[PDB]
């Protein structure tokens, strides 16, 4: 179970997501998740018209 | 958070130098070109 | 409108032509010898004056048409001979102008059978002047020579 | 049956080997460039095709590798086909610059766009001046022809990291570019908060880095 | 789609290290019988294959196999020296008919040094280590360091094989005619390949 925590703790991404403790990345990358749908939906209705 | 992880290991890397890997795949060796050296003969004939 | 039209085709010191003129038709030309005579040479001359870009010139044979080979002989180097060569074309424009086109053609020393090609063009050329006797030196009895 | 592409190989790996875009980019690859999210063109077909790639390469014992950050690159192994090359010191220096460059927020202002004096800068006030120069120049203390030399060394690596595709020089100005996310690489040996000799034992093992 | 024999050839197990060969510009020989076999039977294809890259596939007249690389190369091309292209003309020459009785197709370093040294002018030798040397015993040893370099590099290339033990004797391989000269009707190759390296 260690070994996959450290496995795991070097694969984070960027500064905002450096909650060092994996579960606790996890829900800050479905924010970004979010956040990216919200800017596809403005994005797709701007190539519409 | 990282603030303070990447500029130590900048302050302190002499300390415990490494060094990455990159693929460096060789390039391929071509003949030098030497000057163009063309035919010259001063032909001649009989015109038709 | 009156549409252009190409005048004549000019050969010099290629395999087989010392220096040779056609005067193309209006319509059709046509060329007839027994094989070997020397038809699809000067198809590839023509051509050759027309695009000089060394990367595309490939004469294959008229069998083995349409197959990509890669061959390792482009087959240009062949039909030419020792020194130097040209190839040029006379064209009448729209506008009743003369302008000569054409390349300087020289083989390379060298195991590789490469080639060397230069453009040129000239413009307001006299009607009265031929290009063979443009391009050639009366040396001699009759012995003409051919220029740079 | 029989003359079937599947004897042979599978569907998608000759459809992606027969795209347009595979010279390029296998050609690039070998020659160690980093493809980070801006070439959409390049990332999206290798994100297309991965499975296949890395299987591919496989043969040629290199692996093609995802970093977190989302940009490939190959790693060779010890008995690899390919060659494999490290960087230099002065690389690695103005590389973790160009990382720290690129989190800070104080100059997020910039919006992206950085000039060789700034790094410079922001280097000579991270590391030890002086006994850095000594790299430059075994005599060096602090004269200012020694200054330009170190100035000119600086730009040159910047470039070579340029052909790696860790940085975008400006259309137009050679002065100022652009930084890509390929460059947090250069953080491998701390993104783990550990002991750093074990990080470092890892790294080795795992062949992204060696020691000099 | 591809076509199957491309498929087929690319599948072959011998296909990624003689890629990696060929890319670094390494000339196939008929002494590389499985290599020199595989190309033969599918040059058709392979030829296809690198003219994506701009580079040209060509098989030499007297038998080996090289790439040659266009102006818009997708390789990264790379250029030889002088001092190369030097060697490679004396290895040319001792191509010869009496090297079969004088040495059975086995020579040695000295041979080449000594040929080098006789046959070119002292001034491209000058030019090859330094402008400023002058006949000394260090601008010589450093010639022949040198040599032995260049020599290394052709070993790169193909051109010739070294024996199997720690001493500097080779063979040259059939390939060695790439530094050639041009042959006419009824010309002797002793002459014009001195021709040439005068
Ligand atoms: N590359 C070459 N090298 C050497 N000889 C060549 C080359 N190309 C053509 N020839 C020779 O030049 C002569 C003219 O050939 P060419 O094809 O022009 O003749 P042709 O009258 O069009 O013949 P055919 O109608 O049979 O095609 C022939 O002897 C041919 O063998
Ligand atoms: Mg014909």
């Amino acid at each position: 179970f260690i070994a996959v925590y450290q496995h795991l703790r070097e694969r984070i991404r960027q500064d905002i997501i450096r909650t060092d403790d994996p579960v606790d990345a996890i829900e800050q990358m479905e924010i970004e998740l979010a956040r990216l749908t919200e800017e596809l939906t403005a994005r797709e209705q701007k190539l519409a018209i | 958070i990282f603030s303070q992880r990447l500029r130590q290991s900048v302050q302190h890397y002499f300390d415990n130098p490494w060094t990455l890997t990159v693929a460096n795949a060789e390039r391929l060796l071509d003949m030098r070109d030497e000057e163009l050296a063309l035919r010259n003969e001063e032909v001649t004939g009989e015109l038709p | 409108i009156e549409r252009g039209k190409f005048r004549s085709l000019t050969l010099v010191n290629w395999n087989g032509f010392f220096a040779r003129t056609f005067d193309l038709d209006e319509l059709v030309t046509t060329l007839s010898g027994g094989n070997g005579a020397g038809k699809s040479t000067t198809m590839a001359a023509f051509v050759t004056a027309l695009i000089p870009d060394l990367t595309l010139l490939h004469f294959r044979n008229t069998t083995e048409a349409g197959a990509t080979s890669g061959s390792r002989d482009k087959g240009l180097h062949g039909k030419l001979r020792a020194g130097v060569c040209y190839s040029t074309l006379d064209v009448i424009n729209s506008r009743h102008q003369r302008v000569v086109v054409g390349v300087r053609l020289q083989q390379v020393a060298g195991r590789d059978r490469k080639v060397d090609i230069k453009p040129f063009m000239i413009q307001g050329l006299p009607t009265a002047i031929q290009p063979t006797q443009l391009l050639t030196e009366n040396v001699g009895e009759r012995q003409a020579r051919v220029l740079p | 049956s029989s003359t079937h592409i599947e004897q042979f190989m599978p569907v998608k790996l000759a459809q992606a080997l027969a795209n347009s875009l595979f010279p390029e980019l296998d050609s690039q690859l070998r020659a160690g460039r980093h493809i980070g999210i801006d070439d959409l063109d390049n990332h999206a077909f290798l994100m297309d095709f991965q499975e296949q790639l890395e299987e591919f390469y496989a043969r040629y014992n290199v692996e093609l590798i995802r970093a977190p950050e989302g940009f490939f690159y190959l790693r060779p192994r010890s008995t690899t086909l390919i060659p494999r090359s490290v960087l230099s010191e002065l690389d690695m220096m103005v590389g973790k610059i160009l990382c720290y460059l690129y989190l800070s927020p104080e100059r997020l202002a910039n919006q992206g766009i950085f000039t060789s004096q700034e790094l410079y800068e922001e280097l000579i006030s991270l590391a030890d001046e002086g006994k850095l120069m000594k790299f430059v120049n075994q005599r060096s203390s602090g004269s200012d022809l020694d200054k330009q030399k170190l100035q000119e060394k600086v730009r040159t690596t910047l470039n070579r990291l340029r052909r790696l595709g860790m940085v975008y020089f400006l259309p137009n100005n050679n002065n100022k570019f652009t930084i890509t996310e390929a460059v947090f690489r250069f953080g491998a040996d701390v993104r783990s908060g550990d002991d750093p000799r074990e990080i470092q034992l890892r790294m080795i093992r795992d062949g992204e880095a060696m020691p000099v």
